[PDB]
């Protein structure tokens, strides 16, 4: 517990003596002024608040040292080196940049080493635009800034319960009825009489960020409506206006020659001597080939391969898209196939210039796949960032005049876009229920589609001709006066087959509608998108910003969302600059990630020592051996006191270290406990496997509850938190009072006698219910989204009768992919019908409920489908191509109508219990 | 204008389907040592970038010792304080021979990651040396698969082969 620290002094002098890990560095500053004083040249030396140390961090970045109160170990300095600087100037912006590098895992300094203006001129836009807004957050009101930090939750949205109201600082207490259908307003009245015997005041749960306030009832509040169900009683606090101000403050067209390249040289390619290297090569704009696929002549596998070749295209440089792409692939075939790599260019920058001079692509290896196709369009345009080891193919586009050319400008695109019975019969029958005789129809009738038929525009832009200029400024001209759609068809637009940026701009214009809660629910597929975007400054990414800054919540889950994938190449860069770009405009919930991140930073180590472990001694001994390394200074304040990922406003208090444990599973997931003044509350932290899957199916099951609760169908449900947090690393929100099946049963009334101890009496007939609305909505999720797999070890039970389901692995069909069945099983039947063989009445309100939830799903069937087209961004093994998409389509079977679709259901519905039988 | 026994091609779609999962699976060991490879490539070049970093400021403290220590040297020696001057220049000799062993550090470093750099091709490279078998072997499978669905075998029995 001790190191060698190299310390060099303002005056040019080199200290050197060791001191301890745990001791902070204002308790280093004065060992060292103790020892300088020895040594020449002290005299001159100012006093030691005067100065400040350095050092070289993780990110290789010098870090002035502002805070002393941390930990030489905490710090984690590259080599143990630290040097006395002046502490004045601008401390402000270098002690937010460097807590960005840390905090975001990539160094700022990595931005400027590209030397590139696209992202000098992202960082200087988003972070000047985010600070104003940070700026403008403060000057506004302590009302405007809880609504900021603190949202509303409630439920997708007559009775008189008691309520037990406390004030900040009293220790008494006030009980006493109040109804459900109240406005908050009048519930501190009350209160505040009480006092005695409100508009400068607002409410707030004990142990708890969540504020109670705002025109809406009390019913509708999460808190609320989860206590009224429950049984136990509202405990609240009475917070004034001033202890939150506390908180707040504590030309182109002209140019009609072909399109070609020149093909010069490859770089660092690793590949069989036998073979020869081909270059394939093709322009694209989204999905689709604007002209044929070029390729090159044979040359033999070496490292250095040349060609020096013009590529010819059939297309004018006139006639190119807005968002052309070129396209490459490096194969190796035999002289009379095996892809080694791809990268993809866009040809004109983000200023809308066309690309010219020499360009040296960096590629990405080519994994072989089903598809098998040629190229990889899909694939991003940034280039590898593993530059030196990492091949490479140098290319060169040609200059075509004396002075650079741009795109034309939104003005000189309208100009040039401007300009029966039987057809329009037809033009029904396309859009209501494509070939190339469909195309050209709707083409032609590409007015009366604007007219008569506006949620169609997605189908309008697929048949529209991009690789022709007079056809993209036909079909741009009518997109600037096209009508706002709905949210639904909004998503739509945003997959990777609508790259166009006027098209990219109205998906997000009728995104504006969405309310916070909404656009929470949609938040992971719009980060996913981002990996479909060419350039960074975007409008989505504008979007997000904005409302992160708006909305604290959603800032926290935009943050982990993007940190989470920072191990990634490929979207790195990309989502490394959003993250400097949020952290500037929200300095406060800095702090709160900060304590998060190196909460999340020693449970890596703890997992890891506990894995080391595990193999060697056995786990009693091993159990204990956890709680040592956790009970360590460093370790237990990092662990204890900070906002749960999962949900920023539940608070982790205190750690109660020997309720902690660990499962003996192939990762080894940490079981932490806590415990605060309200009651407990548990985290999975799990390291290993990769949790975007997992979290996936879970907000699916989530969106599925709103849906249903939206129609006046509370199922019961446990969406239980899970957050990717890192490389292969996030938390699980421990659902506390419940146990496992296979737990329970190790016959026939094995549940049933589970569920009379934990409800005894009157409790029996309410647990119930809650199992079989429970069962009902878990058999349906499960159906419709394909998840197989399912067995006693993943599947639990809470003790007031709700039973749900863990840890999704595989869905869509997957385990080869075939049809998942309907599955009812015999113990959740027997329970559900409360101990009979037969009970018609009990299994009729069951079949109901599975066919009302399962009706329900159907209505916004399109939701899902354009949610999981958006996933396909993720590169999840199990949803990759349409076939996956169409899994969806089938099971929640669209294709049919309402009556044939829920009369295949009950028939799958009888099968179902027929097979519970067998 | 335009072929064995059905009982004889099922069980070359079991041999060629288990030649397929053995290599599938053996380019999934090859591309987490890539993946693994990268992260490990990336460390060590962040790792010789703070190498730099911390011998950047060894090297603005010897320009800072040299500086301020002109005024001082001249100053004993005119009070006839020689050892004064001794503590100086061997408290500079001490940071110089601490560079000595960073900068041998900084080297190790540079000389794994030209091994590393090694790897990360012949691993690239064996990588892409079974590309052509693994490829090949997924159309066999696949055109052994839709010859039996062609003569019309049952679901079942292609379960069993493939397995
Ligand atoms: C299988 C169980 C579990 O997972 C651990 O990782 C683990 C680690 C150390 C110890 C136990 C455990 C347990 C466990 C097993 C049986 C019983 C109990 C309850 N216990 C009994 C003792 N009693 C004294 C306290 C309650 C827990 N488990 N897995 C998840 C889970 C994991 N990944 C992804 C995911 O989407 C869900 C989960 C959850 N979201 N919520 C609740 N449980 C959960």
């Amino acid at each position: 517990q001790s190191v060698v620290v190299d310390f060099l002094l303002p005056t040019g002098v080199y200290l050197n003596f060791p001191v301890s890990r745990n001791a902070n560095l204002s308790t280093i500053k004065q060992l060292l002024w103790h020892r300088a004083q020895y040594e020449p040249l002290f005299h001159m030396l100012s006093g030691p608040e005067a100065y400040v140390f350095t050092c070289i961090n993780q990110t290789a970045e010098q870090q002035e040292l502002e805070d002393e109160q941390r930990r030489l170990c905490d710090v984690q300095p590259f080599l143990p080196v630290l040097r006395l600087v002046a502490r004045e100037g601008d401390r402000v912006k270098k002690l937010i940049n460097s807590q960005i590098s840390l905090l975001i895992g990539k160094g700022l300094h990595e931005f400027d080493s590209l030397c590139d203006p696209e992202v000098n001129d992202f960082r200087a836009k988003m972070c000047q635009f985010c600070e104003e807004a940070a700026a403008r957050r403060q000057q506004l009101g302590w009302e405007a800034w809880l609504q900021y930090s603190f949202p509303l939750q409630l439920e997708p949205s007559n009775r008189a319960l008691l309520v037990n109201v406390k004030f900040e600082g009293s220790e008494e207490s006030f009980t006493f009825q109040v109804s459900t259908k109240d406005v908050p307003l009048a519930l501190m009245a009350c209160a505040l009489r009480k006092k005695a015997t409100p508009e400068d005041y607002t409410l707030q749960v004990n142990g708890r960020h969540e504020y109670l306030y705002g025109s809406y009832p009390l019913c509708q509040f999460q808190y609320i409506c989860s206590c009224l169900h429950s049984g136990l009683t509202p405990h609240l606090t009475m917070v004034h206006s001033s202890s939150i101000l506390a908180m707040r403050d504590e030309s182109l067209w002209s140019l009609e020659q072909p399109f070609r390249i020149e093909l010069i040289q490859g770089s660092k390619v690793n590949a069989d001597e036998r073979m020869k290297l081909v270059v394939q090569a093709g322009l694209f704009h989204g999905n689709e080939m604007l002209c044929k696929t070029v390729s090159s002549s044979e040359v033999s596998v070496c490292s250095e391969p040349v060609w020096k070749q013009r590529l010819e295209f059939d297309i004018n440089i006139c006639d190119l898209p807005r968002m052309a792409r070129l396209c490459f692939a490096l194969y190796a075939v035999i002289e009379k196939d095996c892809p080694i790599a791809w990268a993809n260019l866009m040809l004109f920058d983000y200023k809308d210039q066309l690309k010219t001079g020499e360009r040296c692509l960096y590629m990405w290896p080519s994994v072989p796949d089903e598809k098998g196709e040629l190229l990889n369009p899909t694939g991003t345009v940034r280039s590898n960032p593993n530059t030196d080891s990492a091949a490479a193919l140098l290319i060169c586009l040609p200059e075509v005049a004396p002075h650079p050319v741009y795109y034309p400008a939104l003005e000189k695109i309208l100009e040039l876009g401007r300009h029966t019975e039987e057809e329009q019969l037809q033009l029904r029958e396309i859009l209501e229920r494509l070939y190339e005789h469909e195309k050209d129809l709707v083409w032609k009738l590409r007015h009366e589609v604007q007219e008569h038929f506006p949620e169609a525009l997605a189908r309008l832009l697929l048949v529209t001709k991009w690789n022709k200029h007079e056809d993209v400024a036909q079909m741009l001209y009518l997109l600037c006066s096209w009508p706002e759609l709905p949210v639904l068809s909004a998503l739509e637009l945003l997959d990777f087959s609508f790259p166009d940026c006027h098209v990219g701009s109205f998906a997000i214009k009728s995104l504006r509608k969405l309310t916070d809660d909404e656009l929470f629910q949609y938040l992971l597929q719009l980060v996913q998108v981002l990996k479909y975007e060419s350039y960074l400054d975007c409008e989505l990414t504008k979007f997000l910003l904005d409302r992160a800054l708006a909305n604290r919540k959603i800032g926290h889950f935009l943050f982990w969302h993007l940190r989470s994938e920072m191990h990634v190449p490929s979207v790195a860069l990309r989502f490394g600059l959003i993250l400097e770009a949020y952290c500037r405009g929200s300095t406060h919930h800095m702090k709160v990630l900060m304590k998060q991140g190196e909460a999340l930073s020693k449970l890596k180590a703890l997992n890891d020592f506990v894995k080391l472990s595990s193999q060697k001694t056995p786990k009693p001994q091993t159990k204990e051996l956890m709680h040592l390394c956790m009970r360590q200074e460093a370790y237990l304040e990092a662990l204890s006191h900070l906002q749960s990922p999962l949900d920023p406003s539940t608070l982790l208090a205190e750690v109660c270290v020997e309720q902690c444990t660990f499962m003996d599973s192939k990762m080894k997931p940490l079981w932490i406990m806590y415990s605060n003044e309200e009651g407990s509350v548990g985290i999975i932290f799990k390291n290993g496997d990769d949790l975007r899957q997992d979290m996936l199916t879970l907000q699916m099951i989530q969106l599925m509850d709103v849906l249903w609760k939206q129609e006046g169908l509370d199922l019961r449900m446990t969406p239980y938190g899970c957050l990717p947090t890192g490389d292969r690393t996030g938390l699980i929100e421990v659902v506390l009072r419940s146990d496992t099946i296979a737990n329970i049963q190790l016959n026939k009334d094995a549940l049933l006698n589970w569920l009379k101890s934990k409800n005894p009496g009157e409790a029996l007939d309410r647990a119930i219910e809650e199992f079989t609305l429970s069962c009902a909505g878990y058999c349906v999720a499960t159906y419709v989204l394909g998840i197989g797999d399912r067995h006693s070890d993943n599947i639990m039970i809470r003790e007031s009768g709700q039973l749900f389901h863990i840890d999704f692995g595989h869905f869509l069909g997957n385990f080869n992919r075939e049809r998942v069945p309907f599955i009812l099983t015999y113990d959740f039947v027997h329970v559900i019908q409360q101990g009979k063989t037969n009970n018609s009445e009990k299994f009729e309100r069951f079949r109901g409920y599975c066919e009302r939830a399962y009706t329900i799903l159907r209505r916004h069937g399109l939701l899902f489908l354009h949610l999981f087209a958006l996933m396909r961004a993720a590169g999840l093994p199990e949803l990759s191509c349409s076939k996956d998409i169409q899994y969806l389509k089938d099971s929640l079977a669209l294709g049919k109508t309402e009556e044939e679709a829920l009369k295949h259901f009950r028939v799958k519905f009888n099968e179902a219990l027929r097979e519970s039988w067998k | 204008q335009q072929e064995d026994n059905i009982e004889a091609v099922g069980k070359k779609l079991h041999e060629y389907n288990t030649q397929f999962q053995e290599k599938s699976r053996e380019y999934d060991r090859l591309y987490e040592d890539y993946t693994r490879t990268s992260q490990e490539i990336q460390m060590k070049r962040t790792a010789i970038e703070a190498f730099n970093e911390t011998i950047k400021i060894f090297e603005e403290q010897c320009q800072t010792q040299e500086r301020y220590s002109k005024e001082y040297i001249e100053k004993f020696k005119r009070e006839g304080n020689e050892t004064e001057i001794q503590r100086i220049m061997h408290n500079y000799e001490k940071l110089k021979s601490r560079i000595s062993e960073i900068v041998d550090s900084r080297r190790r470093l540079e000389e794994d990651l030209k091994k590393q750099a090694a790897e990360y091709r012949e691993i690239d490279k064996r990588m892409n040396s079974i590309k052509p078998d693994l490829i090949q072997l997924r159309k066999t499978r696949d055109q052994y698969l839709m010859w039996l669905t062609q003569k019309g075998v049952r679901q079942k029995k292609l379960n069993e082969w493939l397995g």
